[PDB]
């Protein structure tokens, strides 16, 4: 469309912003002299100036005739050009009546404290419910001392000992996990001034004040709150085109914690919003998910998401209901029973049908023949079918797991029946032995598990549809 | 720094060494039994499952994980909905399971 | 070989590339000198080394065994304003709203930096007694997003900034992120929209 | 055409602890509305002119509940609840009911506690049921005929809102309403007292026995 | 020899008209060109000046209706003129296989479908004009930047769809023309 | 003439270019007076799974690990 | 431990519309019982004591699979919101700021009233009705939730909440929600509270248009 909505499209969608360019006098002349023509007389004003400014001695004349000395004529080319915004004005909403209660996330996991001491501390959290009127706020005691803060004093003593003990441990770990320093990391090494607050000293709800020490175009402003870990107000993109005219380096600001996070996983552990000034009318692009760390120690990509509370990797919808479906009847142990049963008959028929092969058949206490180890089975053997070599299965089933006594007595009983049935001709009814009964029994046990799992889904689906809870897990 | 136990990460609520008063209120006696030996059972639970391993081990491995949890006699594991684990059984193992839907 | 993700996105989806910013894309400009003092600090009332800052009135405690009224400017500095719309621009602070219900809500503790500067910007020896004019930003005035061309000098024979776009504006340093200017004449044909992912060999303008 | 059958007992004579206003309000303002709205839904043909069991199963299309379900199921539940109450409901089971209860739920001293807890820890407004187990889930099976043995147990199940036992497989033999309107007038917001004294004396065991025998007969009919 | 693949060309006109040719070379040398003339109808010029066919019908599955053709920017380009140009997909845009041009090669009068004619025209349709081979498949996957398993050495509907998309997009700014002499477009026997 | 750029990553405008592509369904813009086109260095990658992947806006990763291979 | 937050008015402030006994039972017993259960549950676990109220609500409710904590915490949060969503002798037409947003996103105040009444009437069982903002689209919307579900769980900022559980309207209105919802929308809503909540939500959601430079 026209250049009022098409320009709007570039800003809102593609992030366009007319950032000012600091052109050198040689590059400044190029832009102001290519409009006229290829090789024409330069009569356009403000173009002769660019041509005349290529001589440094003329720049000296221009600045001295205006003044400003040196070291300021250089710094006046970095000024914002365009609609210079009127300056900020920060109102309030009444008195800043505040409590002083210990952070809820105390003690840190691993730290040990007498629970009776905390049970006295935790009453302070329970008192953050009553409200205060302007009446009883005119009754200011105003005596400069005699403050009844007692639970906070107990927390300070416990916190103070915690700092003096684990400080050496914490600094060593920050040297181990994180290689270099970036805003939001542990203030280790030469930059650690004794007395900085630690992470447990903070909690959402607290209102802080600090100085703006770092502006990042893609991350925001990092304000030194007063702890080992800096703050982080998320501002990104072209919102800085207007915000940078209100927030400048060294400014003292008042901030409030929105959420503190784990420094190991999340990149910036402290999230704050500007309470003084207030730039909530200028923020348009916001982070959907707080930034995190993708370290080599994270081997599973489905544990990483549970750590940061992110949606899982979506899978293409199979389309099946997963409510009407064949019930599973196999059992994992049957695939070993087939190997156990085969090994029994492979040794039995080589022991009783041919007794002289191993002189004596002492299967009641028979020991092993070859040394066996549990963690090797590569049995494919390249079995040939008179055509080519295709894998088959002849696996190791050392007698340690083999119970020969049960089959030893049973086979003779079955062998007696077949030899006595040659005379009369009665039908030899032998179809299932001890092992083949366990195969059907274990398949029956696994059926019961699959029976009730599909049975509980009938009640579960109905309940989650009468209320509104999801059926398939999100993503 | 202690990494959060894989036990709790998936919100599996285990009650190691269950007291006997707990069981009678929960009625573990009338629970269908399940047994196996040297095995490897991959399962994709669609329903919550309360387990009472009676003898053995489980060495449960979640799908894609390179670590493992471990269990034994006297546990009250609560394998949750939509879980995808890779139960690796060794030696004999018995259990009592009571699949539960939304509520109780 | 580490890097930071950079998702173009912008609530737009045509082919959805994404960038990786490494230490080889962005560098730091050496230390310089500039002013970094702009504050409205108050007077401390240190109690248990936790700070009880209050500027105008005396120390203001309260009953119920726990409170510290550290109030500051408020609607006493307003003149027939409105409490609803028409206040979004230059918005208020700690907007829990007090107008109608007329009951303050006690916020949480002021755990923060302590600060000092009893002599302001004259800690050792300094003064600023002159006319109201003649005051401007020092050599940090290079703001965010500013595109710096080659050979541009911050000071007289100083650091000689390189090409790129200012990424970080720290007290005495700047991150430049690098770039590459391409001068384009009238009647030229730019190949690509804004933020178009340019590969190694594809054209830019004819 | 579905009618609002009055309770099978005088309301006044059932007021040693259960006020008449509860009878007037829960039935006649909820039940009346349920029946009237059901009828207005099936005034037209809708392939549901005069079916038995108030449709219910057809409306419940394996989820995706049709608008008539939330009314038909609730009307059936209220009718079942009213029949499962007697003017004087103490006592204990007898014969077959006691034998089955002892076989399944330990002793009768434990079944009442289990049912009280089942009806006491339901969040929201739902129903509690003692129901008869069944089989024959759906297509795709295994030895599902399960050559094994008499399973056919009794189970206590709680359902939210209008969800009903027979929807999946089961056969209801006893119900208790735990919606907030069934006990608010007499007990404000304490379910356990209502459940305890309801089980003390408000329930007719003969109706439970009749439902149990009907369920067993129907099961035998299915098996043949 | 020139390797099999897709080559775009433009040889201008005496009137001052740009002719955007989309020639395709198989392993044997079967040319099925595609052209646009100021947003004109894409046509599979067989040979000389005859059989100016416009449709992209399948000899199996080609979803000529919609829902798969709308894969790049727009499938309209004079959508079947009066919404059908004749009639719609069914089996063919007039049935009888490949619309009415099933058997239009040469005849003494009016052509009628026959086994010998069908086999003779199979070379021009499928046999001798869609056997790209290994080199042809690689070149087509390179120029059009598609994703097909390398063992598939036949003409797929997506191949022609992407060819038409590139042909129409060449005029609309972005695009480039191939060189007939570049060694990356030649092979050695 | 053509340019054949010698870097990787985006472009900037910042003034004196029409914010409207001539020959719609295209990528060609025109410059009224003159300007500078910048190419902010970066490492571009193509991936159609970004909107629902695990690598969000500003995340730190090694470009040889599992998280990277989920994308590219 | 999150001690009880008193409602901003006495228990007899809304007597012509909400009886004093109703306030005594709803807040003195029910809300206190939910909070006491939450306190007992918080005593045991120490990784849930270090969670904010919003974080506790959002975590104890898993991605669809609530823990044995979601009911009590969500009920406590919902009842806090409900108590703060009234004012003595309030209601009627809205004030500045909120009215323009409602008109832009709904069409008019009567349209909002009709939609709110309708969406309150189409709830079965026990639940809540809400008028909430919506991120990523910046539009006011009327939504419904069952049992103890809150619109917070999917990144929506609640602005107005109304209790539709039967334990609210049974001491004076018995078995009809028409009178209860009409009374709430007429003489019980707090447009001041909704305006304050919208102003606070403006910090996290920007309902406006950017100042694009002319260039
Ligand atoms: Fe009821």
């Amino acid at each position: 469309e026209t250049e009022e909505e098409a320009r709007k499209r570039n800003w809102v969608e593609r992030g366009w912003a007319p950032w000012e360019e600091i052109l050198s006098p040689e590059a400044d002349f190029a832009r102001k002299s290519l409009n006229e023509g290829e090789e024409v007389a330069l009569k356009n004003p403000d173009t002769i100036e660019a041509f005349k400014m290529l001589k440094p001695s003329y720049r000296k004349k221009k600045m001295e005739e205006m003044g400003l000395t040196e070291d300021e004529y250089y710094a006046r080319q970095f000024d914002i050009k365009g609609e210079i915004l009127d300056p900020l004005e920060t109102y309030w909403d009444g008195p800043l009546v505040v409590r002083h209660v210990a952070p809820r996330d105390w003690p840190p996991p691993g730290w040990e404290v007498d629970r009776k001491e905390l049970e006295f501390i935790r009453e302070g959290h329970k008192m953050m419910a009553e409200r205060v009127d302007m009446k009883e706020l005119d009754n200011v005691i105003r005596e400069k001392e005699g403050m009844c803060m007692d639970r906070y004093k107990v927390f300070l003593k416990q916190y103070q000992e915690w700092v003096e003990f684990n400080k050496d441990k914490l600094e060593e770990e920050s040297y181990e996990h994180d290689q270099d320093y970036h805003p939001g990391r542990r203030k280790r090494g030469k930059d650690y001034e004794e007395g900085m607050y630690e992470l447990p000293f903070y909690y959402p709800g607290q209102i802080c004040l600090g100085k703006v020490t770092t502006l990042h175009l893609y991350q925001g402003a990092f304000v030194d709150v007063g702890g080992v870990y800096e703050g982080w107000v998320p501002i990104k993109g072209n919102d800085w085109y207007w915000i940078r005219q209100h927030i400048k380096v060294g400014m003292h600001v008042m901030v409030e914690i929105l959420a503190k996070r784990d420094p190991y996983r999340f990149r910036f552990p402290l999230e704050l919003r500007f309470v003084d000034p207030n730039i909530d009318h200028l923020l348009f692009q916001r982070f959907e998910y707080p930034p995190i760390f993708h370290r080599d120690e994270d081997t599973n990509l489905d544990e990483l998401r549970r750590d940061c509370r992110r949606p899982p990797f979506p899978r293409k919808d199979p389309g099946v209901k997963v409510e009407e479906e064949p019930l599973l009847s196999d059992h994992p142990y049957v695939d070993k029973l087939w190997q156990i049963n085969v090994a029994e008959q492979m040794i039995l028929d080589d022991m009783e049908a041919n007794p002289d092969k191993y002189k004596g058949k002492k299967l009641s206490e028979l020991t092993d023949e070859e040394e066996f180890d549990e963690e090797h089975s590569v049995e494919y053997t390249k079995v040939q079918y008179k055509k080519s070599l295709l894998p088959k299965t002849i696996l190791k089933t050392s007698v340690k797991e083999l119970d020969l006594e049960s089959a030893f007595a049973e086979r003779q009983l079955h062998n007696r029946l077949q030899k006595e049935a040659e005379e009369r001709g009665e039908d030899y009814k032998v179809d299932k032995l001890r092992r083949n009964i366990e195969m059907d029994e274990y398949d029956f046990i696994h059926w019961r598990r699959s029976f009730e799992e599909r049975e509980a889904l009938l009640r579960d689906i109905s309940c989650r549809q009468a209320l509104g809870l999801p059926l398939q897990e999100p993503g | 720094r202690i990494e959060k136990p894989l036990e709790e990460l998936y919100k599996i609520r285990v009650e190691r060494k269950v007291s006997p008063e707990r069981l009678n209120e929960l009625g573990v006696s009338r629970w269908t039994t399940w047994k196996t030996g040297k095995c490897r059972l991959p399962w994709d639970w669609h329903v919550d499952q309360l387990v009472y391993i009676e003898e053995g081990e489980v060495r449960v491995v979640p799908e894609g994980s390179k670590h493992y949890m471990s269990f034994k006699a006297g546990d009250l594991v609560r394998y949750p909905k939509w879980f995808e684990a890779d139960l690796w059984f060794n030696a004999f193992y018995q259990e009592r399971y009571s699949f539960r839907a939304y509520g109780d | 070989n580490q890097g930071t993700v950079r998702t173009l996105l912008g609530i737009n989806k045509e082919c959805q590339f994404f960038l990786i910013l490494s230490s080889s894309n962005c560098f730091r400009i050496g230390p310089f000198k500039g002013v970094k003092y702009p504050k409205e600090l108050i007077k401390k009332d240190p109690l248990i080394p936790i700070r009880n800052s209050f500027g105008p009135l005396g120390t203001a405690l309260q009953i119920a065994n726990f409170f510290s009224f550290y109030y500051l400017i408020t609607h006493n500095q307003i003149l027939v304003t409105n409490y609803l719309q028409l206040d979004n621009l230059k918005q208020t602070f700690q907007p829990f709203k007090f107008q109608y219900y007329l009951m303050d809500e006690n916020g949480r503790i002021y755990n923060p930096d302590p600060c000092s500067n009893i002599i302001f910007n004259p800690f050792k020896l300094n003064w600023y007694f002159l006319h109201y004019h003649f005051c401007e930003e020092t050599s940090t005035k290079i703001d965010l997003g500013q595109f710096v061309c080659e050979n541009v000098c911050i000071t007289k024979k100083g650091t000689h900034l390189k090409s790129g776009q200012v990424l970080i504006v720290q007290f005495d340093s700047v991150v430049i992120r690098s770039a590459k200017p391409y001068l384009a004449t009238p009647g030229a044909t730019l190949h690509g929209h804004y933020g178009e992912i340019i590969y190694e060999g594809d054209t830019l303008v004819t | 055409k579905f009618d609002l059958n009055p309770p099978p007992y005088p309301i006044d004579a059932l007021e040693p602890h259960m006020s008449k206003q509860t009878f007037e309000y829960h039935w006649g303002k909820h039940h009346r509305a349920y029946v009237d709205n059901l009828n207005k839904q099936i005034v037209g043909t809708e392939l549901d002119g005069l079916p038995l069991e108030e449709v219910v199963r057809i409306t419940y299309n394996k989820g995706d509940m049709l608008p008539a379900f939330n009314n038909a199921a609730q009307a059936w539940n209220h009718e079942f609840f009213w029949e499962s109450m007697k003017p004087g409901g103490g006592g204990k089971p007898s014969g077959e009911l006691l034998a089955q209860i002892e076989k399944d739920f330990g002793s009768f001293e434990a079944f009442t506690t289990e049912f009280k807890t089942a009806a006491a820890t339901q969040f929201g407004s739902g129903w509690a049921w003692l129901v008869y187990k069944a089989n024959k889930l759906d297509v795709g099976n295994a030895v599902n005929p399960k050559p094994s043995e008499d399973d056919k147990k009794l189970v206590v199940v709680k359902s939210p809102n209008a969800v009903n036992p027979l929807v999946w497989d089961y056969y209801p033999i006893l119900t208790v309403d735990v919606w907030e309107h069934a006990y608010y007038l007499d007990f404000q917001n304490r379910r356990p007292d209502y459940l305890s004294i309801f089980m003390e004396n408000l329930v007719s065991w003969d109706a439970v026995n009749a439902r149990y025998e009907a369920a067993k007969a129907f099961a035998t009919e299915r098996e043949e | 020899l020139q390797s099999p693949g897709i080559y775009y060309r433009s040889e201008l006109d005496h009137n001052g008209i740009s002719v955007y040719t989309g020639t395709i070379i198989s392993d044997w040398g079967g040319r099925s060109e595609l052209e646009i003339d100021r947003k004109a109808r894409i046509w599979a010029r067989v040979s000389r000046k005859q059989k100016i066919s416009i449709l992209v019908l399948s000899s199996a599955m080609g979803s000529n209706l919609r829902e798969i053709l709308d894969n790049v920017c727009y499938p309209e380009i004079f959508l079947s003129f009066l919404n059908d140009k004749e009639k719609k997909k069914i089996g063919s845009k007039e049935n009888a296989i490949l619309e009415f041009y099933q058997q239009f090669a040469c005849v003494g009068g009016d052509p009628v479908f026959s086994e010998s004619l069908c086999k003779d025209l199979q070379k021009k349709f499928f046999q001798q004009r869609c056997e790209l081979g290994r080199i042809g498949r690689r070149n087509m996957n390179r120029r059009l930047n598609l994703d097909i398993p390398e063992n598939n050495t036949f003409l797929l509907p997506r191949d022609i769809l992407a060819a038409a998309d590139h042909l129409i997009g060449m005029k609309f700014g972005m695009g480039t023309l191939d060189d007939m002499n570049h060694l990356k477009h030649k092979r050695i026997r | 003439k053509h340019i054949y750029s010698d870097s990787e990553g985006e472009m900037h405008w910042s003034t004196d270019v029409y914010h409207a592509p001539e020959f719609t369904y295209g990528n060609v813009h025109l410059l009224p007076k003159t300007s500078h086109l910048w190419v902010l260095s970066g490492k571009p990658y193509r991936s159609s799974v970004v909107p629902f992947s695990l690598s969000k806006d500003q995340d730190q990763m090694n470009t040889h690990s599992l998280s990277f291979e989920q994308i590219y | 431990y999150y001690g009880l937050k008193k409602p901003p008015y006495n228990l007899d402030a809304l007597e012509p519309y909400m009886s004093q006994k109703t306030l005594e039972s709803h807040w003195g017993v029910q809300h206190r019982n939910y909070l006491e259960a939450l306190n007992r549950h918080l005593s045991r676990s120490d990784t849930l004591y270090g969670h904010t109220m919003d974080e506790l609500v959002k975590v104890t409710y898993n991605y669809g699979n609530p823990l044995p904590e979601f009911n009590d915490a969500a009920q406590v949060w919902n009842h806090d919101f409900f108590w703060e969503s009234m004012q003595p002798g309030g209601g009627e037409s809205p004030t500045l700021g909120l009215l323009q947003q409602i008109e832009k996103d709904f069409g008019s105040f009567p349209n909002f009233k009709e939609k709110f009444i309708e969406a309150a009437m189409t709830l079965f069982g026990s639940g809540w009705v809400w008028l909430v903002l919506k991120r990523k689209e910046k539009q006011l919307a009327v939504v419904k939730t069952s049992n103890a579900v809150t619109p917070i769980l999917w990144d929506d900022i609640p602005i107005i909440c109304l209790d539709l559980w039967e334990h609210a309207y049974y001491l004076d209105y018995k078995n009809d929600r028409a009178e209860y919802v009409n009374v709430f929308m007429n003489h019980l809503v707090s447009w001041h509270a909704a305006t304050a909540r919208l102003a606070r939500a403006q910090a996290f959601v920007n309902l406006g248009e950017p100042k694009i430079p002319v260039a």
